[PDB]
């Protein structure tokens, strides 16, 4: 009965039943973050995450809502309603074919990111403190210098 | 049908020609990859 | 006492919006012909000091209608329903006395989310949804009554409080601007005896960063100083101290730890000084504060990067090599065996530099160089609206088992190198070290027009003339 | 320990309550204050950083300050505040092998 | 149900009866009193309104007596209408915990309400119970049990023509500038995720506006002004001229001129460089669900669009051959170079900043889904039926587990040095297209630095890129390093290196 | 030792229980010995058997456990413990 | 409400005291001479200790949610004292209504009653139903490749799955309906399958095959440099039962009969997960020859069901083609009018 | 059992104990765990002995398999497990308006600690319909919040309620002619201060 | 509160060593 500490972080102190201390935590939910993504998906048998058909079906519906208000307010529908809900009624067989996955890139690695930028990046280290977060704690502020802001990142997260 | 099974899993699910092209993208050490396909090494 | 809209300072948005409720309170002149219905609720966020009660009783009185203020300290009691009770009792005397303007603080402490929580919920959330059906409610309507709140956060309130229809407007009380402390610092003076060689304009641009209610205690120490010293009036000098006072603080060090601050000040201020891609010092003391028990050295806030984010690869090793400068400087002065545990946080900060260039895509490694991280990135909202935190995660599925021996390596690579670099810069540069601590030890507190006045006149000429070929570019 | 056994002439389980004091301050002495010589000059790519005592679920004794173990933590400056942790990602048990054989050897000597 | 209420004679006739109880549900501002006050209008009958919280008070025993006398007095003037607005605060589920007199009381008042409301067993008794609330989960079950609140209703947020129809009720009496329709549409699908009453405060605060800065009636930037300002708040100021804001801008096109080149990707709406909140920087902007509407483009189009044959989107085009996810998503990883690129070609290393490192910093994830979780990869593409990358669910714990026949297939089948591969010809090929269309980014960045908002449309962006001639690989400005690492003869396509190997047989001969 | 008068008294009690099991109505000293054994074998052989579980008490009927302890396996307890005490006579120093 | 546990809101005096009086009443000096006391809840959980013991209230009887026939016979009985329709046949009806209750039931009819008076008319028809169901809820997009590749991609899966012996019936061949980019083949669910029986290995060994039909179907019409990764779920589950057959029920002739897999529920996603066992390379390796061969051998069983079924795969996919979608009639119907080739069963 | 650990002075450095104190414990403890193996009430009901463990892992477990070969797992056949803590051959035979609407969104609206955690977009969803979404979705901060929030709040609710129970426990033995059976079904979870002499030593 | 009751972080080629120090001791006893 000994253990050999394999595969974790080297030292970790304990968590809020013991410690009130949310750091592990705050990086485990990442950790799952990246297990659904890029290893096993949410369901057995998919690529990765992948776009739902609930989805697909809402991507339509607000699509067909937004034809109608147009052309009618300027100024073939119960159909198309009634098949589309016996569509949303499968909504679990796994076994439906979806041939590509470019979709979830681009909702979420340009529409939710790098389309757009990022400004607040780092700092040098010689602030008014000796610290960041005795600054960042401090009496009144010093993120005001026209008067400009200039602030300072949090320090980036790491875990292997 | 295969008598004798290798310790790799390249010389399972590959051709012989496969694997004398595509070994040399494996993550193993030199005396590992110098182990699979044919012996003249 | 009633107050009037010019007795507040800045803001001056705050005073448009809060007009127009004035306009719309007192003198219906135009909104008939507009068509416009009258904004019922004002919501006033802000840090606390930034006074955001004498702004209620500014509009209350130059509208001149009554003003019945009355905080949530009087709204938070355990027994049964009596806070629904005394809501009740606020709205329908407002209602009695209508028009009115009914202002109220403390609304964080009792507007938070209803949910389970502890106990007290089962009594907290009761008076808020009384508290919800007195803005709206029934009744479709009373007469049409202003109700402002004061609270520091908007995004911890309840999703029905904070709703279009319940608080119609919603105006921000900041810190005060650059002129907006101009403005608040003199018309602090008038209550107080003071001479005629005052000029706001050093003060507006000396006092940055603290809020109105410091600016009044500015004022304050001034005169009881005054009154302490023997004089009159205060001047220049007098509000100068103050300020540095309550800004920098104000304990006893013994001379043998004094030194280690001196040596360590100074080898910072000759680094940054001879690297042409750091900025230029601007002050350098040894005194501690409250909060930081060492000395510290400031840099000139170079507002491209900044505002951008266009830090360099340049840039990025030489702040490695000023983050060691310190250690570096110790060791050549005082020995190796005197090390001292006063750069922990700086070995840390290297740390965070040399670890940052290898994830940023900047390595040597070829694998490495302008390909890939180290890992999957993902952000987190902080505790404000624009700041993202960032985390990596590295696992087998992308680090392959031995490129983290050469991530291990090359850091350290960069880090001792860097130290060794360093180290042999401030040997070439004995003479000016020494002058410069020698200089702190006396005066306690230096600029740097002083630094950079010594290290020219002290330093070798190699590192002279490096720093003179790269003096004239702004981005590096 | 060592003066039990140089007198007794055997080991004991003295020694056992030395060693653990002792390698404590001893992976203080290499990876947070970088005093050693582990790669030229002290400075290793990793390093733990103590936290405060706020975060655990304290108590309160009648006690005066310890000896040295708790009157030599003045020089340490815990961390606080949550969002300005810094934890290097952890070395990789071919560096680890070089760090903990600094550690021994300062033991050693 | 109020004509039935109110002298049916018709549903009488087939024994259709009245629900004994009504809740109305839904988020906050979506219109439940409002509703009320309304039906009590068209109710012509007794309509007693109170609030859930006005029962508990002081003392013991109050709030039972309370809700009796409502009930009972109610009963008595028969047929009527009851209406308690905000019952979360008494009908909340009666909790296992807490031994506190409040407790005691809420659900003693709790009790009364059930036995009172069930209290119709005298069907003829035609009293009608109404609640509102947008805390529904935090009601009893003893609540909802069939013969006390027979039907529940959802009010919903409104959609496109909802939104409409509120801002055309509540803009009667208002000034508008010319044509009001096409203002009430665009406004209407531009608030996409608002309620009813803030379309109100949207409507009376533009009013308040056009007389606080003299304007006649009410126009179309105006109010879209009113509307950005108040789902994000102030508008921050722009970005102080330097040094800092010509490099940023050259990345910004740089990548912008990427985006416009990849082939198979939707249309580019517009290239800002102010974006006007907190936090951020330059963008690059795509069409929303408006501007596909009004184009009338397949709602996922971008999927589509992998398997077209002859078409172009912003500036590339394809012919009569698709390209076939590997070839579509690979495409991806060029405009996340391009930045980085921009800057190793101009600069050297030394120019290599922080502003470009965070895409960068995602595109191994990109590549090791095409090499390994797509399964489209063409070295794959001929083994048997294996499936080397298994995981078999999770516990309730929630911890995974692997496919236990899987000991070393990620070292064997080589799948990292394959992403490297693909990483390393996709940044020689960013270094390729950053040297070629030099001119055209220097001239992007040039026309939105100058701009009025500093903003370029993406037809203007695509003429541009269209318009000007592509450079010479001459090292102009090249960094002289990169100028080595841009001649290196890409050896692209496939029939160059078929024949090579078709030259060592003798039968074949070969034609062009 | 390491007792105290509460495991004294409680002691003497399990010695009339042990001294009853044998047929007697005075304690003796090997009832006390025999106590302190009990108490001992109780505390292991009640932390063994816990559930599903158990293996190791041998005269309870049921099918893991057999009635009368076969004496191929008695024989080996024997030796066992011979062996044992054995070793701890002739090592210098041991207890007792 | 009475009959709540300990703890509840007293302090030992109220609820206490009549927790005690109905024991005395049911326990202590009883004369209770055919009284029953047929207490109701719906959560016997929260019942105390003291109530349930041996004596007092032991019986304790569930209803579950009625079925077709359960609400059918519901919509029955409580047609009596109404104008109902004088004859209407509602069992189908009762189909439209799954997952429903009784008390539901009772709300759906009264709200069709509703329906009907809003129309004027005093007679309940069978739309006034529908009805109800409806109030309570208030050129061609896709290119030509794309659509082949997903039809020959249906068409191969529904005809293997139709000449397999003991394999369920399609319901249902659809190819993007209404343009929502998609396809799938919809197998007709029963309760009659009873999972107690044991899976034979001849039924095993089908299941593969179907399931490597579409992806082998798509090899062979389309060429391997335009097969795309549609066909993944099939695969996985291919594979699944490929380790199931060696790992967990020893059918491999080189492992053995060890059992090195154990499927497990999960507590109520997905609905399993699976217990695995630490092997080590050789073992490992001699498992994964066996899989590997299993997979092969499976693919080339399809290739050939296939080839030999030319006419009629060409027919299917012509159908799908043109018609977007097929039920499980009209499949059958194009399939046997063009010469289909059954599976023998040896059994 | 009412409510050592040397995790304090490893990570927050506490070291509120003067050294003595300390290696008089590390003295005992030593010899404790080597020494005090099966001996009469000096060696019992005692977690310090790593050969109790060992015995009732012996007895009570199935037998324990070593470490894998995979990776992207911890040592066995799983992943990482939480930091808070809150028959059939194969597969193919495990898959077979007021309630419906308020009990939909009851079971909706819950806690789910193994949910994993929805991005927002960098540029957030515009004001009022953000709030639409329960907060503990969107943001790690808030989820790990209320989680350790629960497993404190549940933690503080022990109440150590020993005492009286010993002393009424000890009181019946003064009275005579009756007889007390207190039975149970895991007596190893039991306090050690109730199996002491005069008290519960008769066990059956 | 598969079990473990002591732990250890000691690199590969020292547990190595440590444990072949544990041997040799169990096997002269
Ligand atoms: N804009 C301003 N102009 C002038 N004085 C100001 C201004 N804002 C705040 N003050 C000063 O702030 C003091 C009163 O602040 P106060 O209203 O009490 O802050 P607050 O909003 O109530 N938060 P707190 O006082 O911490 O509860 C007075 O000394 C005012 O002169
Ligand atoms: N159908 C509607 N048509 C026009 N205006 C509407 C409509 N519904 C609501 N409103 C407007 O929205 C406001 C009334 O909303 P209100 O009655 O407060 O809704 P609610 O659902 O009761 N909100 P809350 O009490 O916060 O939960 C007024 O400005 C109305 O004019
Ligand atoms: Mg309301």
């Amino acid at each position: 009965l000994l253990s050999f500490a394999d595969g974790n972080i080297l030292d970790e102190p304990p968590s809020p039943p013991f410690s009130s201390l949310l750091i592990p935590a705050k990086r485990f939910e990442n950790y799952k973050r990246f297990f659904r993504d890029t290893l096993t998906g949410d369901k057995m048998g998919q690529r990765k995450s992948q776009i739902t058909l609930l989805e697909k079906l809402q991507y339509h519906m607000q699509l067909r809502s937004i034809k109608q208000l147009n052309a009618t307010f300027s100024s073939n529908a119960a159909l198309t309603s009634q098949k589309l809900d016996t569509l949303m009624s499968l909504s679990t067989n796994n076994l439906l074919q979806n041939p590509t996955n470019i979709n979830w890139y681009y909702q979420n690695r340009i529409l939710k990111r790098h389309g757009q930028y990022l400004t607040n990046q780092w700092w040098n280290g010689q602030l008014s403190e000796h610290n960041a977060e005795t600054v960042f704690l401090s009496d009144i502020d010093w993120r005001s210098s026209l008067d400009v802001l200039l602030d300072f990142p949090d320090t980036d997260q790491y875990y292997n | 049908q295969d008598n004798v099974i290798s310790w790799s899993a390249m010389e399972i699910l590959m051709s012989r020609r496969q694997v004398d092209l595509y070994k040399q993208d494996a993550d193993m050490t030199e005396g590992a990859i110098a182990k699979l396909g044919p012996p003249p090494a | 006492e009633i107050i009037f809209f010019d007795d507040i300072a800045g803001n001056k948005q705050a005073k448009v919006e809060l007009m127009e409720v004035v306009d719309f309170f007192r003198t219906p002149e135009k909104f008939k012909a507009s068509g416009a219905r009258a904004p019922k609720g004002v919501l006033l966020v802000g840090p606390p000091g930034n006074g955001k009660t004498l702004m209620a009783r500014a509009v209350a009185g130059e509208s001149g209608v009554a003003f019945i203020s009355s905080s949530a300290a009087e709204f938070i009691e355990m027994y049964m329903g009596l806070g629904a009770a005394r809501v009740r009792d606020l709205f329908n005397t407002a209602r009695s006395v209508a028009p009115c303007i009914i202002f109220i603080d403390e609304l964080d402490a009792v507007g938070r989310q209803r949910q389970g929580g502890g106990r007290s919920n089962d009594e907290r959330d009761n008076t808020v949804n009384q508290l919800l059906t007195e803005m709206d409610g029934f009744e479709a309507e009373q007469q049409g009554i202003v109700v402002m709140g004061a609270t520091n956060r908007k995004d911890v309130l309840d999703a029905a409080l904070t709703r279009p229809g319940r608080f119609d407007r919603s105006i921000e009380v900041r810190r005060p601007d650059f002129q907006g402390r101009l403005e608040a610092v003199k018309v602090h003076l008038r209550d107080k005896p003071v001479a005629a060689e005052i000029d706001y304009v050093s003060l507006a641009s000396l006092m940055g960063g603290m809020s109105g209610a410091q600016i009044a205690g500015v004022a304050n120490t001034a005169c009881f100083l005054a009154s302490r010293d023997g004089r009159s009036e205060v001047n220049q000098t007098d509000l100068t101290l103050a300020v540095e006072q309550a800004k920098y603080g104000r304990r006893f060090v013994g001379a043998g730890r004094k030194k280690r601050f001196a040596v360590m000040e100074a080898s910072i201020a000759l680094a940054a000084t001879l690297l042409p891609a750091i900025e230029p010092v601007e002050y350098a003391t040894i005194i501690p504060s409250t909060r930081s028990p060492l000395g510290r050295t400031v840099l000139k806030p170079h507002v491209g990067r900044y505002t951008t984010g266009v830090w360099t690869y340049r840039y990025l090793r030489e702040q490695l090599l000023v983050a060691l400068a310190g250690r570096a400087g110790e060791e050549l002065v005082l020995g190796r065996d005197e090390l001292s545990s006063l750069n922990q946080h700086r070995l840390q900060m290297a740390r965070q530099v040399a670890w940052k260039i290898m994830n940023s895509g900047m390595s040597s490694h070829p694998d490495y160089q302008h390909l890939r991280g180290l890992g999957s990135n993902y952000f987190d909202g902080s505790s404000e609206p624009g700041r993202f935190q960032q985390t990596t995660v590295v696992m087998d599925a992308n680090q392959t088992r031995s490129e983290a021996v050469d991530a291990d390596m090359e850091v350290e690579g960069l880090l001792n190198g860097g130290y060794k670099q360093v180290f042999e810069l401030l040997v070439r540069n004995r003479a000016a070290l020494d002058a410069l601590t020698e200089l702190l030890l006396e005066r306690e507190k230096i600029s740097g027009e002083e630094v950079v006045q010594v290290v020219e006149e002290l330093g070798h000429p190699e590192d002279l003339a490096r720093r003179a070929q790269w003096a004239g570019y702004e981005l590096l | 320990g060592f003066a039990v056994r140089t007198a007794l002439g055997e080991e004991t389980n003295f020694t056992a309550a030395d060693i653990k004091r002792a390698t404590r301050m001893a992976k203080k002495y290499v990876f947070y204050y970088g005093f050693s010589e582990a790669g030229g000059a002290g400075i290793t790519t990793w390093a733990n950083q103590p936290y405060s005592g706020d975060f655990v679920i304290g108590q309160q004794r009648a006690r005066k300050v310890v000896s040295t173990d708790a009157m030599d933590a003045f020089a340490d400056w815990p961390t606080v505040s949550e969002d300005f942790r810094f934890d290097a990602p952890s070395p990789s048990d071919v560096t680890w092998h070089r760090y903990t054989d600094e550690v021994r050897r300062v033991l050693k000597g | 149900i109020v004509r039935m209420l109110k002298g049916d004679e018709a549903y009488k006739r087939v024994g259709a009866k009245c629900p004994k109880g009504i809740i109305f549900q839904g988020p906050p501002g979506t219109g439940k009193t409002y509703l009320a006050r309304a039906i009590a209008g068209e109710a012509e009958v007794p309509f007693f309104s109170s609030v859930g919280s006005e029962f508990v008070e002081m003392f013991a025993g109050v709030a039972a007596a309370r809700v009796n006398s409502l009930f009972y007095n109610a009963r008595k003037k028969a047929p009527a209408i009851i209406f308690i607005d905000e019952i979360d605060a008494i009908g909340r589920a009666r909790s296992t915990l807490g031994g506190d007199p409040g407790s005691m009381e809420r659900e003693s008042a709790l009790l009364a309400m059930l036995v009172q409301m069930d209290g119709i067993a005298n069907k003829t008794e035609q009293v009608l119970t109404i609640g509102a609330t947008n805390l529904a989960q935090e009601l009893d079950a003893a609540l909802l049990r069939p013969g006390r609140f027979e039907v529940v209703y959802e009010v919903p947020q409104p959609g496109p023509s909802a939104r409409m129809a509120i801002l055309r009720y509540h803009a009667k009496g208002k000034p508008l500038e010319g044509d009001g329709q096409r203002l009430l549409l665009k406004t209407a699908e531009a608030t996409q995720g608002w309620s009813a009453a803030a379309l109100a405060n949207l409507m009376n605060e533009a009013a308040i506006l056009t007389v606080r800065r003299n304007v006649p009636a009410i126009s179309l930037p105006m109010v879209l002004e009113l509307v950005e300002g108040l789902n994000w708040g102030e508008q921050a100021p722009r970005i102080p001229d330097s040094e800092a804001k010509d490099r940023l801008a050259l990345i910004t096109a740089a990548k912008a001129v990427a985006f416009a080149l990849t082939p198979g990707l939707e249309p580019i709406k517009s290239v800002t460089m102010w974006s006007g909140r907190r936090g951020l920087g330059p963008s690059v902007d795509f069409i929303a669900m408006e501007d596909k509407a009004a184009m009338d483009m397949h709602p996922e189009e971008t999927e589509l669009m992998g398997w077209r044959t002859n078409f172009k989107t912003n500036a590339a085009v394809v012919g009569d051959e698709p390209l076939g996810e590997f070839a579509h998503v690979a495409g991806l990883l060029v405009p996340l170079y391009a930045g980085r690129a921009a800057e190793v070609a101009l600069f050297g290393k030394d120019g290599a900043s922080l502003a470009t490192a965070q895409p960068l910093a995602d595109c191994f994830e990109i590549a090791y889904y095409c090499v390994r979780n797509s399964q489209v990869h063409p070295r794959f593409k001929s083994l048997p039926p294996l499936h080397t990358t298994m995981w078999l669910g999770r516990d309730d714990a929630g911890r995974w587990r692997r496919d236990p026949l899987a000991i070393g297939f990620d070292e064997e089948l080589g799948y990292h040095k394959l992403t490297l591969t693909l990483l390393k010809a996709s940044w020689r090929r960013a270094l390729r297209l950053v040297a070629q269309r030099r001119s055209a980014i220097t001239k992007v960045a040039a026309e939105m630095l100058a701009a009025p908002e500093e903003k370029i449309t993406g037809a203007r962006l695509v003429e541009i890129i269209e318009s000007t001639p592509l450079d010479d690989l001459g090292g102009e400005g090249l960094d002289g390093a990169a100028a080595a690492a841009v001649v290196e003869e890409a050896g692209n396509e496939f029939l160059p290196l078929l024949k090579e190997v078709l030259g060592q047989v003798p039968g074949i001969i070969l034609t062009g | 030792a390491g007792f105290t008068g509460a495991d004294v008294m409680g002691l003497m009690a399990r010695a009339a229980r042990m001294a009853a099991r044998q047929g007697r109505h005075a304690i003796t000293e090997d009832d006390i010995y025999a106590a302190m054994e009990n108490k001992t074998m109780e505390a292991t052989l009640e932390a063994s058997t816990a559930g599903d579980g158990g293996g190791l008490v041998g005269g309870e009927g049921v099918e893991g456990s057999p009635d009368p302890i076969p004496p191929q396996l008695r024989r080996a307890v024997s030796v066992y413990e011979a062996g044992k005490a054995l070793l701890a006579y002739i090592t210098p120093d041991y207890e007792e | 409400a009475m009959g709540a546990a300990r703890g509840a809101q007293a302090s030992g005096d109220e609820s206490a005291s009549i927790i005690n009086e109905l024991l005395v009443q049911m326990d202590g000096f009883e004369d209770n001479r055919g009284i029953v006391v047929l207490g109701a809840t719906n959560r016997p959980g929260a019942i105390d200790s003291a109530l349930i013991r041996p004596g007092r209230f032991d019986r304790i009887i569930y209803m579950p949610l009625p079925d077709a026939l359960g609400r059918a016979k519901i919509m029955q009985v409580h047609a009596r004292n109404k104008a109902v329709d004088p004859n209407i046949n509602w069992y189908e009806v009762a189909r439209a209504m799954a997952g429903f209750t009784g008390a539901d039931v009772m709300g759906l009819m009264a709200r069709a009653a509703r329906m009907a008076a809003r129309q004027g008319r005093h007679a309940i028809t069978e739309d006034d139903i529908y009805a109800a169901m409806e109030n309570k809820t208030m050129p061609d997009p896709i290119p030509p490749q794309l659509r082949r590749a997903v039809s020959v991609y249906e068409a191969g899966k529904a005809l293997l799955a139709y000449i397999t012996p003991d394999y369920e019936e399609i319901a249902r061949v659809s190819v993007c309906p209404l343009n929502v980019l998609t396809g799938f083949t919809l197998f007709v669910e029963d309760e009659d399958k009873n999972v107690n029986a044991i899976l034979t290995r001849s039924e095993l060994e089908g299941r593969m095959v179907v399931h490597l039909a579409g992806r082998c179907a798509e090899k062979l019409v389309m060429g391997e440099g335009q097969m795309t990764g549609m066909g993944s779920p099939d695969l996985f589950h291919a594979n699944l039962i490929a380790r199931e057959m060696i790992m967990s029920m020893g059918m491999g002739r080189r492992t053995g009969p060890i059992d090195l897999l154990r499927v497990a529920a999960t507590s109520e996603g997905d609905p399993f997960y699976y217990h695995t066992t630490d092997m080590s390379t050789e073992q490992a390796r001699v498992a994964l020859a066996e899989v590997v061969e299993l997979l092969d051998a499976a693919e080339a069983k399809a290739m050939y069901g296939l080839a030999i079924n030319w006419r009629a795969l060409q027919a299917l996919t012509q159908a799908l083609l043109d018609r977007g979608t097929i039920t499980g009639k009209e499949v059958a119907h194009i399939l046997e009018s063009n010469g289909v080739i059954h599976f023998p069963d040896p059994y | 059992r009412r409510p050592n650990g040397s995790f304090k002075e490893d990570f927050f450095g506490s070291q509120r104990d003067e050294v003595h104190e300390k290696n008089q414990v590390v003295y005992q403890l030593t010899r404790h765990a080597i020494t005090h193996y099966k001996k009469p009430f000096k060696g019992d009901y005692s977690l310090a002995i790593p050969t109790n463990l060992y015995v009732t892992d012996l007895f009570l477990k199935l037998p324990t398999q070593s470490i894998s070969n995979l990776t992207n797992v911890e040592n066995h056949n799983l992943s990482i497990k939480n930091k808070i803590q809150h028959n059939k051959n194969s597969y193919l035979q495990l898959t077979q308006t007021s309630p419906f609407s308020v009990l939909l969104l009851k079971e909706e609206k819950r806690l789910k600690p193994n949910k994993i955690v929805e991005e927002l977009p960098w540029t957030s969803l515009p004001g009022e319909q953000l709030a639409t979404k329960p907060r503990t979705s969107y943001s790690v901060r808030a989820k790990v919040a209320m989680l350790a929030e629960l497993s404190l709040s549940n933690l503080s609710a022990k109440l150590d309620m020993i005492t009286d129970l010993l002393v009424i426990i000890d009181s019946v033995r003064s009275n005579k002619g009756f007889v007390v059976f207190a039975t149970t079904d895991i007596p190893h979870v039991l306090d050690p201060a109730l199996r002491r002499p005069g008290r519960l030593d008769e066990t059956i």
